């Protein structure tokens, strides 16, 4: 009882939260950058794709304290395509910066050429159309099941009903959490190795304090990344190898791991957007 | 993610 | 040491003339008429083709066409209410400190610091347009050009001479060196027949084109002035200078008239114009804003801050409609 | 919407393409000036690399264009024009070593480092200095000392420790030693190592240049 | 001294000009301002309908 009305009021904080850190990084991109720079564009991606994803928040809050969905299949289906939409957007998203700071920072000459405006447009119109991709299917099979006693928002099962929802799962978990934290971390890494070897850093202390604010900014990113994603990935291999016994504490679990899943997407327009140095230039 |  | 005793001797004869004689006190005449008060200017249009800071800008005699260049290398002639480029030239010489359009609107000069003077015909056939006259001849820099004339034009350049060239010749016809430092601003009277140049050390001397001599020098900056104006009558003219006081000069009085200063702005000119009535005076510093002054009144009468760099030139229009500022930040502002 | 304006519209947009096609073939390209004092031996270093008042010299190494900007034919007063060169990627300095018996040029030369270095136009531009003749240097501190330059100079007749006391003298003048860093390269005639030297530390203004835009640094 | 003697000779034929007074000059200067105070969009502002812009 205490535990449901504390979920939903953590559920509404994170939502208030992030929509506020996407609302003021929308009107800083809006009304003060005017999309310069091509790291702006990214950033607007970051802040849109997680505004979406944050506002799924309240239908989902809902379904647990009454358990039905009288909302309809096809808000159902919208529910469903935006919450799977807006998390490849902004985890490929990421990676697109991830390879964007390597290309900046390892291959200088080729940055030239490479880091343009109309390159940053279309790779944002190939990350919008790579998320749609997995989007649309999964807007196709959401579909609405009445129980004895509720109503479920939920996926249809082709037969096999276990290989389609299982291999779902694991292409989900692999493309989410296994490749993204790969790349991050070699790129990040490559980069740390690169400016450790420049002389504009590695010399006297006071470069040396950029340095170190520069590897941990990085240390940051990675570790708030892996640590908000590891969880709900965890605990739903966990659930697809061996089946999980009914408790009180876990019920609490489940919307702790969501409430840390969409933290990230809270938390990616702070990390991202009012720690770089050029909008501090702004203030 | 997670949910439903 | 006779003959330069004789030169101290005639230059205290001169300055005790010029002082004793003329007593103005025009601060005490000029106080009947009212002032013009606050003028606010808004812009009209804001013209984005450069990529570059933009350094020099002239209008037309039509008042429809205006030429400005940047340091990517392009001449871009813009139209002033469309917005509409009519002519792209780029230039083998990057490097670029002057723009002249002529009277006729047929031709165009550019150049500055690799010491060639381009001369562009736009109003030719056979398609685009393409370079008409290579001049050359100095061994400092080009400060400005300007033309009197389709057939003549005079330029100041920074090896502590002027010149005049003949279009069709190619060489040049008369070289002006009475100074002893580089002159950095140029500016033709409306009837054309003579004119004057600044220079760095704090001096702006007359030369007549026909006679080919200094006949005026007047002292009175204690820096290098960069911009230079004649009135729309013909008979005085406005220096700025680094102190950030804009002396005004007169022809038939050969004093300093009037002294434009303020104490919160200590930096320096980069252009100064005048109104076709003579009334504003357009003051372009380094603050990021371009003052209006009142010629009569020593007062500023506006503040035409829409500018976030520097305005390196700017230009009112024959007809007197617009006035038109460029900055480095690569943002043309005309007002109106 | 007559048929003239919208040919002039037209032929507006067309030159607008070929502005934003120039200025992003123009943006790629990295520009250097190369200053000094008179006869240092910039001309040497000229030659040496690949190939009126300034001369433009336009080389390629590695897939990375040089337009190179020697001023120094031209005699003028400097700081009036400088401004002109702002925004440049590196000033190349040339300093005449083996000058200092001859009277006396290496302070003239020490106050334009310091005319230069100082400057308010170049307080985030990189100054790469070069020490060229090297070769009649040791054959002029055998037979001269080096404590007629500097009197407070003591140390060994040797070029091993008056070379690094030459480059650390040139190195300290600097006013900000925090924002832009001064690359000292004693020129010699090795296959192309001073276009190397130039290369990475044109590649070191890249990478800050790219940090800068990123908003790590 | 050539030099020297060119500025001597210059001063001297500058020494011999035409001196008028202030007075009248700068009541010149002030009759040329209003008289073309009327002719200024600077100064009065035009209306928008005749104004190109």
């Amino acid at each position: 009882m205490i535990t449901a009305i504390t979920i939903m009021a953590l559920y509404s904080i994170v939502c208030v939260v992030g929509l506020f850190g996407n609302f003021l990084v929308m009107y800083v991109i809006v009304r003060y950058t005017k999309m310069k720079t091509a790291t702006n564009i990214y950033i607007f991606n970051l802040a849109l794709a997680d505004a979406l994803a944050t506002s799924t928040l309240p239908f989902q809050s809902v379904n647990y304290l009454m358990g039905t969905w009288p909302f309809g299949t096809i808000l159902c289906k919208i529910v469903i395509s935006i919450d799977y939409y807006n998390m490849f957007t902004s985890i490929f998203t990421l990676c697109t910066m991830s390879v964007d700071r390597y290309i900046a920072v390892c291959h200088p000459v080729k940055a030239l050429d490479f880091r343009t405006p109309r390159n940053a447009k279309i790779i944002n119109v190939c990350n919008w159309i790579l998320s749609s991709a997995i989007g649309l299917p999964v807007m196709f099979m959401a579909t609405t099941k009445y129980r004895q006693g509720s109503i479920d928002c939920t996926l249809t099962f082709s037969h096999p009903t276990w290989y389609w929802e299982n291999l779902l799962k694991i292409c989900v978990f692999i493309f989410a959490f296994i490749m993204p934290v790969l790349i991050i971390t070699v790129c990040y890494g490559l980069m740390i190795l690169r400016l450790k070897s420049v002389r504009m850093l590695s010399g006297s202390k006071e470069k040396d304090r950029n340095l170190r604010r520069i590897t941990r900014m990085v240390l940051v990113v990675v570790a708030v990344f892996i640590v908000c994603w590891t969880p709900i990935h965890i605990y739903v291999i966990i659930k697809a190898l061996v089946t999980i016994p009914e408790t009180t504490f876990q019920t609490v679990s489940w919307h702790f791991c969501i409430a840390l899943g969409y933290t990230n997407s809270c938390l990616n327009p702070v990390l991202y957007a009012f720690l770089d140095e050029n909008f501090k230039r702004c203030f | 993610y997670x949910g439903f | 040491d006779q003959l330069r005793q004789e030169a101290e001797q005639l230059k205290n004869q001169i300055r005790d003339a010029r002082k004793a004689c003329a007593d103005a006190t025009l601060s005490q005449i000029t106080n009947n008429i009212d002032p013009v008060g606050r003028i606010q200017m808004r812009t009209r249009r804001t013209l984005r083709g450069h990529l570059a800071k933009i350094y020099a800008m002239h209008w037309g005699t039509d008042s429809r066409l205006l030429v400005s260049a940047s340091q990517d290398g392009k001449l871009i002639i813009w139209d002033s209410y469309t917005t509409n480029k009519v002519h792209a030239i780029p230039l083998r010489s990057s490097w670029v400190m002057t723009c002249a359009y002529a009277p006729s609107g047929n031709y165009v000069a550019c150049g500055g610091l690799d010491n060639i003077c381009s001369i562009y015909n736009l109003k030719t056939r056979e398609g685009n347009v393409r370079v008409s006259r290579e001049l050359a001849g100095h061994t400092g820099y080009l400060s400005c050009c300007r033309f009197l004339d389709d057939n003549q034009i005079v330029t100041s350049s920074g090896d502590t001479t002027c010149a005049l060239w003949d279009i069709e010749t190619g060489q040049q016809t008369t070289t002006f060196t009475g100074h002893t430092g580089d002159v950095m601003s140029l500016s033709l009277a409306p009837d054309t027949r003579l004119f004057v140049s600044g220079a760095c050390d704090a001096s702006a001397k007359l030369w007549d084109v026909r006679e080919g001599m200094c006949r005026q020098t007047f002292t009175g900056h204690e820096s290098d002035i960069n911009a230079i104006c004649f009135f729309p009558n013909g008979n005085a003219f406005a220096t700025g200078s680094d102190d950030a006081t804009c002396r005004l000069f007169d022809l038939r009085a050969d004093q300093e008239l009037m002294t434009y200063s303020h104490d919160n702005i200590i930096c320096g000119i980069t252009s100064v114009s005048f109104s076709k009535s003579g009334r504003l005076l357009l003051a372009g510093y380094d603050d990021f804003n371009c003052n209006v002054w009142d010629a009569l009144k020593a007062d500023r009468a506006g503040v035409l801050a829409g500018h976030d760099n520097r305005v390196s030139c700017l230009g009112v229009t024959d007809d007197g409609m617009a006035v038109a500022t460029g900055s480095w930040d690569s943002f043309l502002k005309i007002w109106n | 919407l007559s048929a003239e304006d919208k040919a002039a519209v037209e032929r507006s947009k067309m030159i607008d393409r070929n502005l934003r096609e120039d200025g992003e073939k123009a943006a790629r390209e990295v520009k250097l000036l190369l200053l000094g004092a008179g006869e240092s031996g910039k001309s040497t270093i000229v030659k040496q690399m690949k190939i009126t008042g300034i001369v433009e010299t336009h080389f390629t190494f590695k897939d990375l264009h040089f337009k190179m900007f020697d001023v120094g034919a031209q005699r003028s007063e400097r700081k009036k024009w400088i401004h002109c060169f702002e925004g440049v990627t590196a000033i190349i300095f040339c300093v005449a070593l083996s000058d200092y018996d001859l009277v006396n040029r290496m302070h003239e030369s020490m106050k334009l480092f310091d005319s230069i270095c100082n400057n308010k136009w170049f307080t985030d531009t990189s100054i790469i200095l070069f020490l060229n003749k090297k070769d009649l240097f040791e054959e002029k501190i055998k037979k001269s000392p080096l404590t007629i330059c500097y009197p407070e100079y003591a140390g060994s007749n040797t070029y091993e420790e008056a070379a690094a006391y030459i480059q650390c003298q040139f190195e300290d003048l600097n006013k900000r030693k925090d924002t832009k860093e001064i690359y000292t390269h004693f020129t010699c005639s090795t296959d192309t190592k001073n276009v190397q030297f130039v290369f990475d530390a044109v590649t070191d203004v890249i990478i800050k240049n790219n940090l800068k835009d990123c908003g790590l640094f | 001294i050539a030099q020297a003697r060119k500025l001597v000779e210059q001063l001297k034929m500058e020494a011999n000009i035409d001196r008028i007074k202030v007075s009248k000059a700068a009541a010149d200067l002030m009759a040329y301002c209003e008289a073309h105070a009327k002719e200024d969009p600077l100064l009065t502002p035009v209306p928008a309908s005749e104004n190109p812009f």
